[PDB]
């Protein structure tokens, strides 16, 4: 009946600095149903191995999740977030700025 | 701690 | 200041590919403390906080027990809902049940709530008097009418006055170093050229705990610019969180934009400029 679209947001811990550790962050909100894919991409390629928050919900009980994993920015490389939920046309790519 | 009672609905 | 003790809970049925997932979290404040997920053998209550590690088996025997009969009695009552809406076993269906106590600055009960939610929409909720509850339509009616013949809000009075009221205060002492430190935002201005014509002004706050914050763009010091783009607060990850703020404004007119930050743990607010 209610299904609510994700709002995602693609982010580091800490302002990238080329050459040194962090950790890449994908938080999605305000959805719903529950179900929902979250894979952190490296070059258009899933990282295996990403780690995420237990399942809660807002007051208006839309969900949230936080997936997230280590990585070393360079110039080089792009991120992205790719989210896979029922209310989507299709996957939705968005790709990490490291100004957003 | 969660309350020891879960309602029926 | 005031201080909450909170959980979640989420029960998904999965139809034909297992029984209902479920999924409890606990947290006092902004701080998430436990959690249990039956999506696993043996599922145990865990802690989620550094500070919940030292507790015995006392505590996660009977928050064990308590999440798995809470569980079972969700997957009766996914059952029970698709009965009064006339739903197929075909479709996958949410139940959630969020509560919560509050001390109020003074160190004493403040507040406490009970609701439930049946695909995403109110259910059945626990009124302000802790005593009676309020349906949205006629399966919660009946709800409701269980609840009052089991006595249900009697039992959920208590827990709200009086096991999460002790509770949050031992929480709040096990935890103190951590959930009673205001961390201020670290704050900074970015800069950056859209066309020849305009600019975009970026203010961040990074880094602060508790979540609570207010980010705000003025222009020629008074009010609020309109349109100003917000993101959600966002968490860093590491307990603390984040949050930007950014305006366009034409080339040359940075001065007259100012970025206000107020929190807790800022003894001021803070104001800051391109």
């Amino acid at each position: 009946m209610i299904q609510r679209t994700p709002k995602i947001q693609v982010y580091s811990r800490h302002p990238a600095e080329n050459g040194k550790s962090n950790f890449l962050n994908c938080y999605v909100s305000g959805f719903h149903p529950s179900d929902i894919e979250v894979d952190l991409l490296k070059n258009g390629e899933r990282i295996e191995k990403v780690e995420h928050s237990d399942l809660s919900f807002s007051k208006d009980w839309s969900f949230y999740l936080l997936y997230y994993t280590e990585f070393t920015p360079t110039e080089k490389d792009e991120y992205a977030c790719r989210v896979n939920h029922v209310t989507l046309s299709q996957p939705k790519i968005v790709k990490w700025d490291r100004d957003m | 701690v969660m309350p020891l009672s879960a309602p029926t609905l | 200041g005031s201080h909450s003790l909170k959980y979640f809970h989420t029960s998904v049925s999965r139809p034909g590919r297992g029984e209902p997932r479920f999924i409890s979290v606990g947290y006092v404040d902004d701080t998430q403390f436990v959690r249990f997920d039956n999506d696993a053998a043996s599922p145990r209550m865990v802690p989620r906080a550094p500070w919940m590690e030292q507790e015995g088996s006392e505590y996660w025997d009977r928050e064990t027990r308590s999440a798995r009969d809470t569980a079972q009695i969700f997957r009766v009552n996914l059952r029970t809902l698709r009965g009064y809406y006339n739903q197929s076993e075909a479709g996958s269906h949410t139940l959630q049940w969020m509560h919560g106590c509050e001390l109020g600055p003074d160190g004493r009960f403040l507040r406490g709530y009970e609701q439930f939610a049946y695909d995403g929409k109110d259910y059945l909720t626990l009124n302000e008097d802790l005593r009676s509850w309020t349906a949205v339509d006629t399966a919660a009616q009946i709800s409701e009418q269980k609840s009052n013949d089991a006595s249900e809000a009697e039992h959920q009075r208590a827990y709200l006055e009086d096991t999460c009221v002790e509770w949050l205060h031992k929480y709040l002492e096990k935890g103190k170093e951590t959930l009673l430190h205001l961390e201020p935002p670290k704050t900074h201005v970015t800069h950056h050229p859209i066309s020849d014509h305009e600019a975009t002004l970026r203010c961040w706050a990074l880094g602060f705990y508790p979540a609570e914050i207010t980010l705000t763009w003025q222009q020629d010091g008074e009010g609020h610019t309109q349109d100003t783009e917000l993101v959600e607060t966002r968490p860093a990850g590491d307990g603390t969180f984040q949050k930007w703020a950014a305006v366009v404004v034409p080339s040359g007119e940075e001065q007259r934009y100012t970025c206000h930050v107020q929190h807790e743990g800022l003894p001021e607010p803070v104001t800051l400029r391109w």
